[PDB]
């Protein structure tokens, strides 16, 4: 739904790396090398960043409840 | 429609992932075939 | 210019101190 | 004799004569439907 | 609508305003009906017309 | 009494027990409840 | 020519799924129900 702020398996917080991972995407880098220029280095967080699926930006298309 | 960074930026890799893709797994295709015939 | 650009034997000297077909690079639209 | 009204024939979703088989992606959003949404079944009560 | 002095006037709603008249204001404004030979609202038509707001307020 | 919220404009109004279930400005025929007015409290957990 | 491989296999069922869909089999029968069949049962 939306990038979870600790790694699941050991705790490394990888919920302020989302923006910068796709600004790295978003200038030709591949995944693994995005994934090691923010510094992560255990599979388990790769796995965090690599898997994720960005779902908010969807809900928030619907038209706000209230005003 | 007035789409946000994030999805822009999205749809931008997805477009350079998908002719990579698109480019590097048929040449890999393609070199494993001939190997393939050739034994 | 690029990799592919070099010469054949300046690629030689680039050696680490092939793409298969079974490692695909990460979507998010898919397709359909 | 003219038009007569014989009875109300429940319409499947994004079929032909369904009100979501127009209506773009945008107006999909503010009828509050989900473009992931396939059709093909009946609302009934 | 229409002050007493000036003349009739043709307004929209938003020109009033949500706060209390005060004390000079109504005083002017009687000064202006005895200038202009007017007289205020009887407390009968005062009482009629919060009636009549109090009835269009609440009504369903 | 209590507050409302329309299904399409989101105009907030209220009720009487007594008006018909409508918006008021566009006339829908769904509303919602506003959130209640008590403290709400969680444990982060 | 050139040898057909397995991503133009991939291409062209994203071609069939482009076209018909997942669900299509159900519309298509009410469609054809109601564009013709009400009148013909009439
Ligand atoms: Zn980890
Ligand atoms: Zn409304």
């Amino acid at each position: 739904m939306i990038i979870p702020v600790r790694c699941f398996s050991c705790g490394k917080v990888v919920g302020d790396k989302w923006d910068a991972y796709l600004r790295l995407l978003e200038e030709g880098k591949q995944e693994g090398d995005a994934l090691d220029e923010l510094k992560l280095k255990r599979y388990c967080c790769r796995r965090m960043v690599l898997t994720h699926v960005d779902l908010i930006e969807k809900f928030l298309r619907y038209n706000p409840l209230e005003k | 429609v007035v789409a946000s960074k994030a999805s822009s930026s999205m749809l931008k890799i997805d477009q350079r992932n998908k002719k990579l893709n698109n480019r590097f797994i048929r040449k890999a295709e393609m070199a494993a075939v001939e190997k393939r015939k050739l034994r | 210019l690029a990799i592919e650009n070099l010469h054949p034997d300046d690629r030689l000297l680039l050696v680490d101190p092939s793409p298969v077909f079974f490692l695909r690079r990460p979507q998010y639209v898919s397709d359909g | 004799g003219n038009k007569v009204h014989i009875g109300k024939v429940p319409i499947m979703l994004r079929s032909k004569f369904c009100s979501l088989r127009t209506l773009d992606e945008v107006d999909l959003y503010k009828m509050k439907e989900c473009p992931y949404d396939m059709g093909g079944y009946f609302v009934i009560n | 609508v229409a002050f007493p002095n000036q003349k009739e006037m043709v307004r929209p709603l938003f020109v009033f305003s949500d706060s209390s008249i005060t004390h000079p204001e109504f005083d002017l404004f009687l000064r202006e009906l005895d200038a202009e030979g007017l007289s205020v609202m009887d407390l009968r038509d005062v009482d009629y017309k919060y009636h009549q707001l109090k009835e269009m307020s609440s009504r369903s | 009494g209590v507050k409302y919220t329309c299904g399409a404009c989101a105009h907030n109004f209220s009720l009487n027990k007594s008006d018909p279930v409508r918006c008021k400005e566009c006339g829908h025929r769904v509303i919602y409840k506003a959130r209640t007015k008590r403290m709400i409290q969680f444990d982060a957990r | 020519d050139d040898t057909i491989t397995t991503e133009d296999c991939w291409t062209v069922i994203s071609a069939f799924f482009e076209e018909k869909g997942l669900v299509s089999q159900q519309l298509d029968s009410f469609d054809e129900f109601m564009e013709t069949s009400i009148q013909d049962l009439v």
